[PDB]
């Protein structure tokens, strides 16, 4: 069956007739928003590679490469913890949504989770997830007791973090997966991967569900829709590309001609209608997300822009990037 | 390349949801919790900060 | 000798304006300059500036007219902003070539202590160290009052006369053209002495030692001679001279330090 | 984390320490709270994170002293009034903490104005307990955030924490600006309730 | 509030304690050691980011030996841009393997986050080239097919036997050939012969003019 897959592939690019920015054209766009730097979060050192936000939309974590995970305050500019950590090569953060539990984890093939509330005044190490072979690069929190890691080893898991070890191990993937979202509907989450692809995964079955492939070269941002229908994938060769988890089709690419490099992060407001995504060109970029305009520039960074991040009710927007500082937006 | 072949084959019902459609669905995302995005609309300076 | 130079001033202070402008506007309006070595070329940059258009415009008014414009509402304040210009303009100088000595001589050791944080603190406390030392040009300096046939002299003038008004120049002689001239020629030599053992730039690296030396050397003998030698020196000949060697002088420290550059001319062609 | 103070010992009042153990006490604010063999909860002083934010009380201002052995997580001209018995509160705050929540065992040695609500009732279960409280001022800053600070206590021994809902204290235990009530509801055994403020350093209004 | 300005020497005190540890990532320089297959690499000075730290006149390195699942070094190289010097150690071997080997150098040279920072070709085990062209059944010309065309220039090596430092010459011009070729100035390869223990100053005294080639650039000389 080595010709098998061109056939329904040709007739599920069928099914997508159309394409999202032609009805979407005539709406009133958002214009030129100056969301401007309300907040300055200092105090980082080497670059800065991923940042999570929080639960009650004012803690936010962020991940650097000088071997600290730092709890900030989005109100006070305040460091809540700043968290040691032992293998400085991160590449990626979260934060539960319990807000009890944050987790690290790098190019050390090891995803360490720590515990925010605690008693005898600390943020200590809960569960260590040792168990890949690549460099961990996206990890995210279904629940206090479910991580879902992305590696290095080609392969994406699922664990159970009381008990030590995966439940489920999702492969499929020729290059390394770099970025996850777990999705607002609890049962599915998506990766892609450097091979140009982003499997569509199944947190309750097992298999990776559905592809998604489209890109001239690899991807390294990965985020969810609100709505947990669609998704937006940020590549390596400057296009920023848009699907949907029942069509597997090009939704919208958010090209323009200045940008040439890579697409570092993706986000989402909470509308659902603010596509911001974060490039090599030493400043982010506000995508309107249906109608695929450069409606928004936060250049305030001097080097590239690795993170990016809409609270949990489209209040605020933080960017990390590698000049040390986290410039957050309002 | 034998237990992937049969793989291809094996999740490929998938029921495909059309984008014209989709894209009257993603709107509806928009079109409701518009005003409740502080970012999408010029917010009001009492409680942000 | 009075009609031709007053487009003198006003061709080499104007284009040294407009050259420190470009300076600022490099360093303070790309992304990636946030290099120590762009904190020394602001520190210089402005203090050129300061006599530029504080020293250029003075002696652009004082060619249409003999005496002082400004009088007391001048001559106290815009001298004060001619003797800050001069020392802060020469003593950038001394904090540009010891960061430029460190950084090639003990480049390993300078990838450690050469940050943004150290190039802010060493600009800042030599700012203050001479404007706390050129406090003095208020206790030493009044008007002048005096006339002639053809002169009526109401200038930016003096106090004790220039006979108790000496070390405001010897000691200024010895700190801000000894100190940055002798440590350009020992700190540039080491300079030649290692690249050119390992070094086609040496011929604009010999050219500051000299061109920095040459253009302070007769302006800062004057007022050190004419402490010296009663009834001095005065004529429009030789003392305008001993002032466009020193418009010029900052005017040319735009082009040595952000014109013979890989990096500033990159970022310059950026915008 | 098991907190535990240094008792005392009886001196004329114008003629302490609280050494707790086994935890990390240099990330921690360390309060001392007196309490009278008659009357009630007192506010007493302060030291923050980091070596000083010192408050005093207004009639201990120049008396005896407060500290943070910050390395061994240790601590180091009374009246009438501080004749009372002292007893530690651990606390810090960081946006979406629950401060002041574990005390130490301290019996020790022998203002913005808020209400009372009928200070003597006796225990009556299985009904509803509830309790109001007002204070002199609005409690609400801009931000959106009450801050009242509601106590509990044991016949002969410690107090604890039950209002938001503190930790350590079990769930049976729980508004508006310048007046609030709680609903507690169930009443159970093992019952010397409080009620404070601590928007500045000033003190409970009263001694229930 | 009193609670919120005590939630304030939180932050005035986390960098108290944090940019003072802060001023230690800083001070030790990094390397990133980067070699193929039986090439020596972990004996040139002596849970997947094995890394090792040498100081040699008190300056502390600190290379990463990165043992990732293959050679395509694709997304973990954008972490090692802040690096000095890219440590490349090749073996002194047969010729199928150094021309894939150098084609390893090839996309290091030519990539994108590495398009400052300047590699150090690090050959290994010279004493084994001998070995194999004085048996003589080494068929050098055969793999490498313009070899025998062309000859060694003037300062060769001095046991200086005209036809090994032909041939170990040969590779090495074989390499800068693709080092220098796009280069633009900004880096440049640095070649090495050596198992022997002359290995740790030759990169303390080399990473300076990788350094000394900056402050050249950035102290606008």
């Amino acid at each position: 069956a080595e010709q098998l897959k061109n056939q329904i592939r040709d007739a599920r690019k069928a099914c997508a007739d159309a394409t999202l920015s032609q009805i979407t054209n005539n709406i009133d766009p958002v214009g030129r928003i100056q969301m401007r730097t309300r907040r300055t979060l200092r105090g980082h050192l080497a670059k800065i590679y991923a940042m999570h936000w929080g639960t009650d939309s004012r803690l936010l974590v962020s991940a650097s490469q000088d071997g600290k995970l730092i709890i900030w305050d989005s109100y006070t500019t305040n460091k809540v913890h700043a968290i040691p950590l032992r293998s400085s090569w991160v590449m990626t953060c979260a934060y539960a949504p319990s807000g009890n539990y944050v987790a690290c984890g790098g190019l050390d093939n090891i995803c360490s989770i720590y515990n925010l509330k605690t008693r005898e005044g600390n943020v200590r190490v809960s569960r260590e997830l040792a168990g890949h072979t690549g460099y961990l690069s996206c990890c995210r929190f279904l629940d206090d007791n479910q991580i879902v890691t992305s590696s290095g080893d080609t392969t994406c898991a699922l664990w159970d973090i009381e008990t030590g070890q995966q439940t489920t191990t999702f492969t499929g993937h020729t290059g390394d997966v770099m970025s996850l979202s777990l999705a607002p509907d609890t049962r599915l989450f998506v990766s892609g991967a450097c091979d140009a692809s982003a499997k569509l995964w199944d947190v309750r079955e097992g298999m990776c569900r559905q592809t998604f492939t489209g890109h001239e070269s690899d991807i390294n941002a990965i985020c969810f829709f609100p709505n947990g229908n669609a998704f937006a994938t940020g590549s390596d060769d400057a296009t920023c590309r848009l699907f949907d988890l029942r069509a597997d089709q090009e939704l919208m690419t958010y090209s323009h001609d200045n940008i040439i490099c890579g697409i570092t992060s993706v986000s989402f407001s909470k509308s659902g209608r603010l596509l911001l995504a974060g490039y090599d060109d030493f400043n982010c970029n506000v995508w309107d997300a249906l109608k695929a305009d450069r409606a928004g520039v936060l250049a305030g960074h001097d080097n590239r822009v690795s993170c990016l991040g809409v609270t949990d009710d489209g209040m605020a927007v933080a960017t990390g990037s590698w000049d040390s500082f986290l410039k957050i937006w309002n | 390349a034998r237990k992937l072949v049969e793989q291809l084959k094996m999740e490929a019902n998938i029921d495909r949801i059309k984008v014209s459609k989709a894209a009257a669905d993603l709107m509806a995302y928009c079109e409701a919790h518009a005003k409740e995005d502080p970012l999408l609309t010029p917010v009001p300076a009492s409680e942000n900060p | 000798y009075q009609v031709v130079t007053i487009l003198l001033v006003l061709i080499i202070c104007g284009l040294g304006i407009v050259g420190n402008i470009m300076v600022v506007l490099v360093v303070m309006r790309t992304k990636h300059m946030r290099t120590p070595t762009n904190c020394y070329l602001v520190s210089l940059a402005v203090a050129d500036l300061m006599v530029l258009v504080a020293a250029g415009l003075p002696n652009i008014t004082d060619s249409i007219y003999g005496s002082w414009v400004y009088g007391y509402v001048g001559c106290l304040c815009i001298t004060y902003l001619q003797y800050l210009g001069i020392n802060a303009s020469s003593c950038s100088i001394t904090a540009f070539t010891i960061e430029r000595y460190i950084a090639i001589c003990h480049p390993i050791k300078a990838q450690f202590l050469c940050t943004f944080s150290r190039a802010k603190k060493i600009i800042i406390f030599v700012w203050a160290f001479t404007s706390l030392y050129c406090m003095l040009w208020f206790f030493l300096l009044d008007l002048n009052i005096s006339t002639y046939k053809d002169a009526i002299v109401i200038s930016c003038g003096y106090k004790i006369s220039r006979n108790y008004y000496s070390p405001i120049y010897l000691m200024d002689f010895g700190v801000f053209y000894v100190v940055p001239m002798i440590l350009a020629t020992v700190l540039y030599g080491f300079i030649a002495r290692i690249l050119f053992l390992n070094k086609q730039v040496t011929k604009m690296l010999a050219v500051v030692v000299i061109l920095f030396a040459l253009l302070w050397m007769p302006y800062r003998t004057l007022v050190v001679v004419n402490s010296f030698l009663s009834s001095p020196f005065q004529e429009n000949w030789f003392l305008l001279f001993c002032r466009i060697c020193i418009y010029l002088n900052s005017a040319i420290n735009p082009v040595i330090y952000n014109l013979m550059s890989q990096k500033f001319r990159a970022a310059f062609r950026k915008l | 984390v098991q907190l535990v103070e240094s008792g005392g010992g009886l001196v004329q009042p114008g003629g302490l320490s609280c050494s707790a153990s086994g935890f990390a006490f240099s990330s921690f604010g360390m309060h001392w709270v007196r309490q009278a063999p008659e009357k009630g909860l007192e506010w007493v002083a302060y030291i923050s994170s980091g070596s000083g934010t010192i408050y005093y009380a207004d009639t201990v201002k120049g008396r005896f002293t407060i500290s943070r052995d910050d390395p061994k997580n240790t601590l180091f001209s009374l009246r009438s009034e501080d004749t009372a018995m002292y007893y530690c509160v651990r606390s810090i705050y960081y946006y979406g903490s629950s401060p002041f929540d574990f005390w130490g065992q301290g019996t020790t040695l022998t203002d913005i104005v808020m209400t009372q609500a009928t200070s003597s009732v006796p225990v009556t279960p299985g009904e509803s307990v509830s309790i109001s409280c007002r204070s002199s001022k609005s409690l609400l800053h801009s931000n959106g955030n009450t801050y009242l600070y509601w106590f509990l206590q044991r016949p002969g021994q410690s107090p604890q924490l039950l209002i938001n809902l503190a930790s350590g204290v079990p769930d049976r235990f729980s508004g508006s600006g310048t007046a609030f009530t709680l609903t507690i509801s169930r009443l159970e055994a093992e019952d010397v309730y409080y009620c404070m403020q601590h928007l500045e350093y000033p003190t409970f209004g009263a001694g229930t | 509030s009193a609670e919120d300005k005590a939630a304030a020497e939180r932050s005035k005190m986390i960098d108290k304690n944090l940019r003072e540890d802060g001023e230690k990532a800083r001070r030790t320089l990094r390397l990133l050691l980067l070699g193929a297959d039986n090439s020596g690499k972990s004996t040139i000075v002596k849970s997947g980011i094995f890394e090792t730290k040498f100081q040699v006149d008190k300056v502390n390195f600190h290379m990463f030996d990165v043992g990732g699942e293959r050679d395509e070094r694709r997304k973990w190289i954008q972490c090692f841009n802040d690096v000095t010097a890219i440590i490349f150690v090749v073996d002194s071997s047969d010729y199928n393997r150094l021309q894939e080997a150098l084609n390893d150098f090839k996309s290091i040279w030519n990539n994108r986050w590495l398009r400052t920072i300047s590699v150090i070709l690090f050959l290994n085990k010279q004493d084994l080239l001998a070995e194999k062209v004085l048996a003589g059944k080494s068929k050098i010309e055969d793999y490498f097919p313009e070899f025998a065309r062309y000859t060694t220039p003037e300062d060769a090596t001095p046991g200086e036997d005209p036809r090994v430092t032909r041939a170990k010459y040969f590779i090495r011009k074989e390499f800068v050939d693709i080092s220098t070729a796009s280069g633009d100035g900004r880096h440049i390869c640095y070649p090495h012969f050596t198992v022997d223990t002359e290995n740790a100053r030759r990169i303390f005294n080399d990473c300076k003019d990788i350094i000394l080639q900056m402050n050249l650039r950035e102290y606008n000389l």
